[PDB]
């Protein structure tokens, strides 16, 4: 019930798209 | 020729590639056989002619030959190891003079 | 509410009780203070440069501490008055301790030393040797002070509201008395003074060891929902059996406890035994009764065919020597002390044990039972004095025909002749005369002269020593001449190997000799509940009737010539076969009584403690005067000397015995005929001689009570022996009769079982201090927090509480609280390397080693308190790390970057989050061989100078070798010197590694190229979804937190060999073997030298890569075989780094195992073996994890979707930690393997 | 004793890898020290030809072991002599390396070396491969000395 | 039979309250009872043994002889059998000795 | 030879796309 | 005050009462 | 939405390795969240025919 | 005969070399059953044969 | 009583070189105390010819090796006497020997040679070997003395 | 080629001793 737990190199693509 | 037929084919071409050194081999006990343990205690040429067909016939009249006990793989160890014999026997000159 | 925001707020009020003025803030990696004592200012006042204030500067910081020097405070260490707040009680306990004290009147031999008081201004002659002796046997070395856990336990019973009686005995001893002794927090090893009584740290140790039994028994009450235990009818206050318990050894705790600790562990096993509806878990295994591959079932009752068989004879002569067993050390008790109380609550539940009945479905029967055999544990270490009695072989059994000792010395002949047939055919053979020398490097000297002295003489001789136990008395150890022990060596060898497997078969009508004995490790290789199942589902069987007898002082009757002949008349007939060759000239028939001769093991003098004898001063100075020797042999620094046995005697006894008394030379002091513990066959022999004696036990009760008592199973063990039989008839008469030919057969042996020791019952089993009960697991804990066995230096304090964990996840398993293990770990978290700096600093600027200042040559040391959620932050972070939520997971960190993303852990690890990257690093240290080497070593020792010294300077890897025979000869220096030299040389390097320290930011989740760990599984994602069965599992072991209770019921315990050990493993199998290999190098010493060469011409230049290592040369063939293998198998050609699943409770579960993955495991199939481990050993973790939350069970599956940029940073990121770019130009291994050229077409 | 040229099996007997079989695992092994004391004993009975024969041990876990049981029989018939003159075999030992060979001509056939048994039913009685070679000559016959040296 | 073989044997009398030549019949003509037999037969007769696999390398040399390819009974070989799927091998081989 | 940056306070939107899956 | 979850602890005695 | 098992696949499709092609490429391979709702669209495209 | 017709060349070199401990398996239940399993609650071989 | 020379078993060649017997096991055992009382009991039943006879001593609390009972239905049947004249052994111990005899015939550990049984069912009614011995003449027959001495 | 030599230095050095 907690969730997926992501990768890397999808918390890459986050930190990227939040500073564009 | 069998192992050739029989689809063996990698495992007949070790044989094939081995049989220089399975010659030496041979040729080296026939030197060690015919000219160094040739002594009085060698066996007479009419008692080894009949230790083959006193082997089969199981006529015990004769003596028996001494059996020793091998183990499996050491059939493999064998045909890679060759023996090459350095030392000779240091009795074998002073042999003719303890014979008499 | 959690553990690290309620935990570390007591912690920090510990050092705000301890270091009363520090200002402490948790967000802080670790706050830095310092404080001095003078007692170094004194010493370079004698050298001629006095100081200029003296004890100004002590006056200047006691309460007002208004002094600090570079901004850093300097504050004291509390006094002794203010640790429990100046509060007081009434403690009856108390004033029984005080009335139990005597000056000046003790025996001078004895074994566990009584209550001294101390007297100033008294002799040098007894008081000296009273504080010899209480400097020798009470001592609390460890790794925390015992005066902060008297502080710890003050600020832990005020959050529980929950007094304690060992503080209250304590608070007694504050108001009255000002300083028991004065610990140094330095070495830890110091108690140089006593102000009241002797043994006043033995009066601490069972404190502080009382106060936390009963806050884990109080904690885990509440965590079963009970108020209290609950014995099989009645309520059972489990306190006031500890209160009655503490009253009755605070006489003398080591004597009383020793002798009470044999009813208590006694009422465990008998008590569930005569009910008549019987509750079990049913079990099931193998045909075999030693079978461990056991399936459990659910809990049931059964009718009892045993009710009528417990009204015998032999129960009811057993049980009231049990009670006396209580009441002989109560009498001793009620006389020594002034309470004229004793155990009115365990007395009640002796006098009916057996028709009482235990359930262990209930958690009320099961804490119970637990915690009385976890009640003996509080008087730990016992520390005794010996002394040195010699053979006295009068006493020794004759053979005679009405005896059995001729019929015993016949049978063990033919066992050891039977060992080295049956280790023939396991490969097991004698040494050879060729590498006689080599195969002496197996221990760590061979003269033809040094091998013909005896040792029977007063000049030269041999010397004994001794090493403790955690709760016994404390046994010998015998200490042989290593001229004599290699003829042992050649000869006991296949014996050592054979009995070292772990498998075997115990049936009595089998002809094989090797599964029936068996001789285990020094630790328990596996679990205990994994590898003791055999005791389990015997205990849950209605037809098993187990027979255990026990050998009180088992060395005093294998004193006896009988196995001493016979053992050696079966060492010689079975050499016939070896009997043309010559061990260095002479035979090998000559040898063997070299190391069993008669100046070797027949009659050797030995050297232990004097003999001492307490007498007269007016006496003694008249017949002095003609002995005054010394010189030959050492007095202890107490006692006054003399010559001679015979003039020390005439002068014995007094009725004032002021001066001691001892003889140096004229002693004759002990000549023994046992077998030695120190020799190569200690366990081996002894226990064969379990096998003499028990193969005539099964004949004599074959022969006078036929048809009754078939045996099933023999295991014979160290002095143990355990018989699963079953009984054919419950008769009352027919019984008593077959019970009573069992102790009459070891009696005409000459041994004594004890009634009360030996074990006849159908439901309990204890083997090797396991007890199983019902089919079920009682445990016991007799490992301790506070003592230890020697004293301990932290030289990896990275490494040593990793250590320390492991010895506290064994505790939660047996029963303790886990939340209260936490607590522990959170204080000794904090209070390690507090002590371990040389000179002063200044913050935020370069650290000062030489000062050259009378200011700061005041201030020496400093302290370094760290944070107590230190615990928390994972390795290679400069801090260790264990996981909050549960114990038994290994925090990394691919799990913090987990773990935070997880919603039921935002509330535990909040405060986490704030001291990671902000901790300090960690105190991280680190002639004869001509003839003992391997042609390998002697060729590249006897080398030209000119080729030998090229593997030295220039090149060569060589880990092992000579510069490790160098390491070798600094591991010998090492005890002392070594150690302390090397302690000079890493603190000027850790100032400069500690100044250096940049907390630095972007932590990375990854290893190098030629490894991996498990922060491999991070590259994908993981998708939780499936469904699986919520069946609960059943399982033996009850008696444990929710927090590891929940991770057995989710996860069954295992039932198949786990798979997770790789092959880079599987070649550690073949170097743990070697004792050469095994204590030298292991797999990651190999692997970095196929890292130096990998991909050669020929495997003849193949075999010969490790005999470079100059070890071994027979073991290169499993080195030619595996890399054969590895050319045709395919390999990741990695390592796997991880220190997980190690701790004993992770291999009792489920997990790792290959019935893991097949149900919580779903990954993509282009993945190569040690890359599916890496997943596997991430897995693990997230499974038991989310067990241990409350989380739902799902399938745990890894996910790589179709999103074509991310599937490029894959095949960026796999192929990078595969194949080196710069190093195939070092390591020239060819790419054309084939998994590395497949992944160029792996994800695309 | 001198071991031949290490690429001489690498050449030819692993010349592929992702293949094992009887000889390729064998080939991967060096004899312990109580094995060098039976290659001992074989040049002890070869130079004394009639007067010191040799049997095979009786032990399991090898006789089980199909791997050596296999390499032994092919080996043991270009070593030996049950010739018709002396014999190096005893009466026994020659009639266990014809049952292991004629378990490793014929533990693995495809349909492109096709076997027509004989008559008997007798180890080494068919007629193996394309070209239809009578495999009786190599079963031990003591008058003769069909399968080995002589 | 060392009770019939003493130096008294001559004038003795061997009384013998149960014959031993059983009528068996008289153990089958209970009604419906073939289940209450076949218990009693089981826990009188059976014996206890042990359960052995054969060598790994008769399956190496064979069964997993390529890789590089895989199939359904390589799969197989390379797994080991629970606690709970050993008692089922113990239900193989108890109806393999009685037959119908 | 990869690394995630210690400064990233996405918490929330890593708490939005494991929501966004949910 | 007890650590441990009142989830955890009420799952345990689903099973508890279960043997009883 | 139930998978097959995924040992169907591993002794048929993926059976010997050094050699793709188009199916074992996309094995594995699990769907994201807008390639799932288009499954939905295929059922209910086959639940009601016309 | 079957299996290496089929085409299943290693699986049916499996059970050639299987056949000796087959044969020896069923050649210890060959003796359980005929003397040691032989009491008067076997079963009569006129219930044995319906 | 004096034991046989050592030399017969063993003959020791060179250095590591030596024959070993059959019974390497047997003959390197003790006899017990026990036993001791029963070889003193055989060569009293041999010096006495008809008035002392031997039985078997069944006991449950002794374990002894199967290989044991084997080789002692060999020795048995050629150290007795249950000829026409006199009796060394009960009718009842030499049926246990003949029994014994049968197992040891019959377990062969070598390769196995032939046998056809007879129509009894009684021990040592076969025919063994390849030359086929009829092994009918080792039952004890009372009135001649088939298998023992005499 | 520096560590392709250093083993064939001993290689040839340890036969004369052995």
């Amino acid at each position: 019930d907690s969730g997926p737990l992501l990768s890397v190199f999808a918390l890459q693509e986050i930190m990227q798209k939040v500073r564009q | 020729r069998m192992l050739v037929a029989a689809g063996k084919d990698s495992e007949a071409a070790y044989f094939r590639s081995m049989l220089p050194f399975h010659m030496v081999r041979f040729a080296r006990i026939n030197q060690i056989i015919n000219e160094d343990l040739h002594s009085v205690f060698s066996l007479p040429d009419d008692m080894f002619n009949a230790l083959l067909p006193d082997l089969i016939a199981g006529a015990h009249q004769n003596a028996d030959p001494v059996v020793l006990d091998v183990s499996w793989i050491s059939l493999w160890f064998a045909f890679n190891r060759s023996f090459e014999p350095t030392h000779r026997n240091e009795m074998l000159e002073v042999a003719p003079l303890i014979e008499s | 509410v959690a553990i690290t925001v309620q935990g570390a707020q007591l912690i920090k009020r510990v050092v705000e009780r301890f270091y009363p003025g520090i200002a402490f803030n948790i967000n802080e990696g670790a706050c830095y203070i310092y404080k001095f004592s003078d007692h170094i200012r004194r010493i370079r006042m004698k050298h001629g440069t006095k100081y200029r204030r003296q004890a100004e500067e002590i006056i200047r910081n006691i309460s007002l501490r208004k002094e600090r020097l570079y901004g850093i405070p300097v504050l004291d260490e509390v006094e002794w008055k203010y640790v429990f707040d100046g509060q007081t009680f009434q403690s009856y306990a108390f004033e029984v301790y005080v009335n139990s004290i005597l000056p000046w009147s003790e025996l001078d031999p004895e074994e566990e030393f009584l209550r001294n008081y101390r007297v100033s201004r008294e002799m040098t002659e007894v008081e000296k040797f009273i504080e010899f002796r209480a400097k020798n046997e009470m001592q609390i070395y460890g790794d925390i002070p015992i005066k902060v856990w008297c502080c710890f336990i003050n600020e832990l019973s005020a959050e529980l509201k929950h007094v304690p009686l060992g503080m209250q005995v304590m608070a007694d001893f504050v108001n009255r008395f000002d300083s028991p002794f004065h610990q140094g927090n330095r070495d830890l090893s110091n108690l140089e003074d006593f102000q009241v009584a002797y043994t006043t740290p033995l009066l601490f140790e069972m404190c502080c060891m009382e106060s936390i039994l009963e806050f884990n028994i109080k904690m885990r009450m509440r965590e079963e929902e009970i108020s209290a235990l609950e014995f099989g009818d009645m309520k059972v206050d489990p306190v006031g059996l500890l209160r009655e318990f503490f009253i009755l050894c605070l006489p003398h705790p080591k004597k009383i406890n020793n002798v009470l600790r044999a009813p208590y562990s006694w009422f465990v096993k008998m008590w569930g035994v005569g009910a008549d509806p019987i509750v079990v878990l049913q079990s099931t295994a193998g045909d075999d009764r030693n079978s461990k591959d056991v399936f459990y079932d659910k809990f049931r009752t059964e009718p009892n065919r045993y009710k009528a068989l417990f009204r015998s004879s032999f129960y009811n002569e057993s049980r009231r020597m049990n009670e006396e067993k209580i009441l002989e050390a109560v009498k001793y008790s009620q006389k020594l002390g002034s309470h004229d109380r004793r155990l009115p609550l365990f007395e009640k539940m002796l006098k009916t044990v057996y028709t009482t009945p235990f359930y262990p479905h209930k958690s009320s029967n099961m804490i119970l039972a637990s915690f009385l055999l976890s009640i003996q544990t509080i008087t730990g270490y016992g520390r005794a004095w010996v002394k040195n009695v010699s053979t006295e072989f009068d006493k020794q059994l004759k053979p005679n025909p009405s005896n059995l000792v001729q019929d015993v010395s016949d049978l063990t002949r033919e066992f050891f002749k039977q060992a080295y047939v049956e280790a023939k055919e396991r490969r097991e053979e004698i040494v050879k005369p060729e590498d006689l020398y080599t195969s002496m490097l197996r221990l760590a000297v061979f003269t033809d002269e040094e091998l013909h002295k005896k040792y029977n003489s007063v000049e030269l001789y041999q010397t004994k020593g001794s090493r403790d136990v955690p709760i016994k008395a404390t046994r010998t150890i015998y200490s042989i001449n290593l001229s004599v022990l290699v003829p042992q060596l050649i000869v006991t060898l296949p014996l050592n190997e054979y009995f070292s497997r772990v498998g075997g078969i115990t049936s009595p009508d089998y002809k094989k000799i090797g599964g029936k004995v068996i001789v285990g490790d020094l630790e328990a290789t596996g679990s205990r509940v994994m590898d003791a199942a055999d005791c389990f589902r015997n205990s849950a069987d209605r037809d098993i009737f187990t027979i255990a007898i026990d050998y009180s002082e088992y060395d005093t009757h294998l004193t006896r010539h009988n196995f001493r002949t016979g053992m050696l008349q079966g060492i010689r007939e079975a050499m016939a076969p070896y009997r043309d060759l010559r061990y260095e000239g002479y035979t090998l028939e000559q040898i063997i009584d070299f190391g069993y001769g008669e100046g070797r093991v027949a009659n050797t003098l030995w050297n232990g403690k004097r003999r001492l004898f307490k007498t007269t001063f007016d006496a003694y100075i008249r017949l002095d005067e003609s002995e005054r020797d010394k010189g030959s042999f050492k007095v202890p620094k107490g006692v006054l000397p003399v010559s001679s046995v015979d003039v020390a005697n005439r002068i014995a006894v007094d009725k004032g015995f002021d001066t001691l008394i001892a003889a140096t030379d004229g002693s004759d002091l002990a000549l023994i005929d046992t077998h030695l513990s120190g020799e190569n066959s200690t366990l081996i022999a002894n226990s064969m001689h379990n096998m003499a004696i028990g193969t005539l036990m099964q004949r004599e009760v074959g022969r006078e009570q036929p048809g009754v008592l078939t045996f099933l199973s023999e295991q014979y063990v160290g002095d143990d022996t355990l018989f699963y039989t079953k009984l054919h008839t419950t008769d009352t008469k027919v019984f008593d009769k077959v019970a009573a030919s069992i102790f009459d057969t070891v009696a005409k042996c000459g041994h004594e079982a004890s009634p009360s020791k030996t074990m006849m019952t159908p439901y309990s089993v204890e083997k090797t201090q396991t007890h199983a009960k019902q089919g079920c697991y009682v445990p016991q804990d007799r490992m301790m927090i506070i003592s230890s066995e020697r004293r301990k230096d932290i030289e990896d304090v990275q490494g040593y509480v990793r250590s320390q964990v492991q010895t506290m996840i064994t505790k939660v398993s047996r029963g303790f609280c886990h939340d209260l293990a936490q607590l522990i770990l959170m204080l000794k978290t904090t209070f390690i390397g507090a002590w371990k700096m040389k000179r002063t600093i200044k913050e935020d600027a370069m650290y000062r080693d030489r000062k050259f200042d009378s200011n700061d040559e005041d201030g020496f040391t400093l302290i370094q308190i760290r944070n107590p959620l230190a615990l928390y932050v994972p390795i290679g972070w400069n801090g260790y790390g264990a996981h909050p939520a549960a114990l038994n997971i290994v925090m990394t960190e691919e799990m913090y970057v987990d773990s935070i993303m997880i919603s039921k852990l935002d509330e535990i690890m909040a405060p986490i989050r704030r001291i990671v990257h902000d901790i300090p690093p960690c105190w991280n240290e680190t002639s004869f061989f001509s003839k003992m080497a391997r042609p390998a070593v002697q060729a590249a020792l006897s080398d030209p100078q000119i080729i030998n010294l090229v593997e030295e300077l220039p090149l060569g890897e060589f880990s092992p070798g000579r510069i490790s025979r160098t390491m070798m000869h600094s591991a010998l220096l090492k005890e002392s010197s070594a150690r302390t030299l090397l302690s000079s040389g890493y603190e000027l390097e850790y100032q400069k590694a500690l100044n250096s320290w940049i907390t630095q930011v972007s932590m990375r989740l990854g290893e190098e190229s030629g490894v991996i760990s498990t922060s491999y599984a991070k590259l994908f994602d993981v998708y939780f979804e499936g469904e699986l069965d919520g069946a609960p599992h059943m399982f033996p072991d009850q008696n444990l937190s929710p927090q590891f209770y929940i991770q057995k019921m989710m996860i069954g315990p295992r039932v198949s060999s786990r798979v997770r050990n790789s092959y880079v493993d599987r070649i550690d199998v073949i170097l743990r073997k070697d004792v050469v290999m095994r204590g030298f190098i292991t797999a990651n010493t190999i692997l970095n030298v196929i890292e130096k060469l990998g991909t050669n011409h020929s495997v003849g230049d193949l075999v010969t890569v490790f005999t470079l290592m100059n070890i071994e040369t027979r073991v290169a063939e499993e080195l030619a075989e595996y890399m054969t293998s590895e050319k045709i198998r395919f390999d990741a050609l990695k390592l796997l780094k991880k220190g997980i699943a190690g701790d004993e409770f992770t291999m009792s579960l489920n997990v790792a195992t290959q019935d893991f993955i097949d149900t919580y495991l779903a990954y993509p199939y282009q993945l190569t073996k040690t890359e599916v481990d890496a997943i596997s050993l991430y897995c693990t973790q997230m499974i038991m994890l989310r067990a241990a939350l409350g989380l739902p069970k799902k399938k745990m599956k890894i996910v790589v979707t179709d999103d074509a940029k991310k599937r490029y940073k894959i095949r960026l990121q796999r192929f990078r930690t595969h194949v080196p770019k710069i190093k195939v130009l070092k390591k020239l291994i060819d790419p054309n393997r084939m998994t590395v050229r497949n992944l160029e077409n792996q994800f695309v | 004793y001198i071991a031949p040229n290490p690429r001489i099996s690498s050449i030819t007997l692993t010349q592929r890898i992702t293949t094992t079989g009887p000889f390729a695992i064998l080939t991967g092994s060096t004899p312990t020290a109580q094995q060098l004391n039976d290659v001992r004993k074989i040049y002890l009975a070869l130079m004394f030809p009639g007067q010191i024969i040799l049997d095979l041990k009786i032990d399991p876990g090898e006789r089980m072991d199909p791997a050596v049981r296999m390499v032994a029989g092919v080996v043991g018939h270009l070593l030996f002599t049950a010739g018709g003159r002396f014999t190096n075999l005893t009466q026994n030992m020659a009639r266990q390396l014809d049952i292991a060979l004629n378990d490793y001509l014929l533990y693995m056939y495809n349909t492109r070396v096709q076997v027509n048994y004989g008559p008997t039913g007798e180890p080494l009685d068919f007629q193996i491969g394309r070209n239809q070679y009578d495999c009786n000559v190599f079963r031990a016959d003591f008058a003769t000395g069909t399968g080995y040296n002589g | 039979q060392e009770v019939l073989t003493d130096f008294r044997r001559q004038d003795t009398i061997w009384v013998l309250a149960l014959q031993l030549p059983v009528n068996p019949q008289v153990v089958w003509d209970v009604p419906r009872s073939s289940i209450a037999n076949l218990i009693m037969n089981i826990a009188t007769c059976l014996p206890t043994g042990e359960y052995i696999a054969p060598n790994p390398r008769i399956s190496s040399i064979t069964l997993t002889q390529r890789i590089t390819t895989t199939g359904p009974f390589a799969i197989l070989t390379g797994s080991t059998p629970t606690a709970q799927q050993l008692n089922d091998v113990r239900k193989i081989y108890l109806a393999l000795m009685f037959p119908g | 030879l990869l690394s995630v940056f210690a400064l990233q306070e996405i918490m929330q939107k890593v708490r939005q796309v494991q929501a966004d899956y949910m």
